[PDB]
């Protein structure tokens, strides 16, 4: 995959002493270019590359809204996985999700992935067929069942086959020197 | 008690436009449109939660959807192309992430010329005298051909009752020409049953053609939606 | 752009 676009999602939980530190980081190829961080005084999707500094101003509002929604979504999951695993309500935890698509020279999708991980250990992931899930333990079987009845596989597939490739093609155009 | 989708079948001319509508389950707030092409697959199109778009993918700019005050959503489809001919499903979960309930789906076929739409020709042929004598198991072939587009649903009716036991309809329609398809189905019957001259066999073929709103140049009957059937009685020899 | 993560 000569060109890939990834996203690292981290929701480190702190039971006491505050709320979960949530942040999203993306890398066109292997270079960081955007970043979000909950533990900022006024959090906003900020660029980390000169070619992203010139992007549309409405782009930053569109993504910042989406992150805060993902922040609230993952705040519920942190609580849910304490009920799945029957864990104590006062232990620090971490959910790591890496999403991304790498494309070849031909511009078509080579492989898309989405790997969830709870406290370092793999939780669930989307298979190479982009239609089926592969769960790692009994609780992940519960989550896998939800996403199957919800249809999450079709939604995520459409993101990697479509949305991820078009915006990576768009990011590389911005990336090249003006 | 179920998700309603309408209309079930529409035939539109290339470059035309038609709206697809979907009534979710009462109380449900998450609607989501899926498109499935003729080649087996399922494509995510749009998701609207509480009257606002939540996630979008694969939905062309030509298509526009929106929820209403009664949560029912409609899909505006303009500048239709032949590649848009597919089946469009509408799932409606209560909340985002909850179990979604699909609808019947809308069968849209975009055709180049509306004049090519033509009802089928249904004819069933009685089983061979050779096979019934050797196997005592009669097979009734039914032949529906000469129709366009592929909007037929074949069913068998013995003694006035629709039967699924013993029938074996072809899985897909076989396109003979560019603007004429053909479907075949065969129903097996025991020789003692078929030899009873009191049994009525009927192979009906439902055809979904032009709508009444679609104008029709005269000189020929409008290919309106209709089911035509070929029947035959049992024979003894 | 980034995925719209929903519940699990």
């Amino acid at each position: 995959g000569p060109h890939s676009l990834r996203y690292f999602v981290t929701a480190v939980s702190r039971p006491g002493l505050g709320e979960p530190r949530y942040m999203e980081v993306g890398y066109v190829d292997d270079t960081e270019f955007v970043r979000f961080d909950s533990d900022a005084e006024n959090p906003r999707y900020e660029p980390r590359a000169r070619w992203m500094e010139q992007e549309c101003p409405e782009y930053w509002e569109r993504e910042t809204q989406k992150a805060k929604g993902n922040e609230q979504s993952f705040r519920v999951d942190l609580r849910t996985l304490l009920g799945y695993y029957n864990q104590s309500k006062g232990g620090s935890h971490t959910i790591q999700v890496i999403s991304g698509c790498e494309v070849g020279s031909d511009g078509r999708l080579l492989r898309g992935y989405q790997q969830y991980a709870y406290d370092g250990q793999d939780y669930i992931a989307l298979n190479e067929d982009l239609k089926t899930w592969t769960a790692a333990d009994m609780a992940a079987l519960i989550t896998k069942h939800k996403w199957e009845q919800a249809g999450e596989a079709e939604r995520l597939r459409a993101y990697l086959e479509g949305t991820c490739v078009e915006w990576l093609r768009r990011y590389l155009k911005n990336g090249n020197a003006t | 008690s179920g998700v309603v989708q309408s209309p079930r079948h529409i035939i539109k001319e290339k470059g035309g436009r038609s709206v697809l509508t979907c009534i979710p389950i009462s109380g449900h707030s998450n609607v989501v449109w899926y498109q499935q092409t003729l080649g087996k697959e399922l494509k995510f199109l749009i998701q609207h939660y509480e009257k606002v778009e939540r996630d979008k993918g694969f939905l062309p700019c030509r298509f526009s959807v929106q929820q209403f005050d009664d949560y029912h959503s409609e899909m505006n489809m303009s500048a239709l192309e032949l590649e848009d001919s597919a089946m469009y499903f509408c799932a409606s979960s209560l909340r985002w992430g909850d179990e979604q309930y699909f609808g019947p789906g809308t069968r849209l076929t975009v055709v180049e010329d509306l004049r090519n739409v033509t009802p089928p020709k249904v004819s069933l042929r009685e089983p061979s005298k050779a096979e019934i004598a050797n196997k005592q198991k009669a097979t009734l072939q039914c032949q529906a051909r000469g129709f366009f587009p592929d909007h037929v649903e074949l069913s068998w009716w013995v003694n006035g009752k629709e039967v699924h036991s013993g029938v074996s309809t072809d899985p897909q329609a076989y396109k003979e020409s560019n603007y004429s398809y053909s479907l075949s189905s065969r129903l097996r019957v025991s020789a003692t049953f078929w030899h009873n001259p009191r049994n009525h066999f009927r192979c009906q073929v439902q055809f979904h053609g032009l709508s009444e709103e679609d104008k029709w140049p005269e000189g020929s009957p409008k290919p309106v939606t209709q089911n035509i059937s070929a029947e035959a009685w049992g024979r003894a020899d | 752009r980034g995925y719209v993560y929903q519940g699990l």
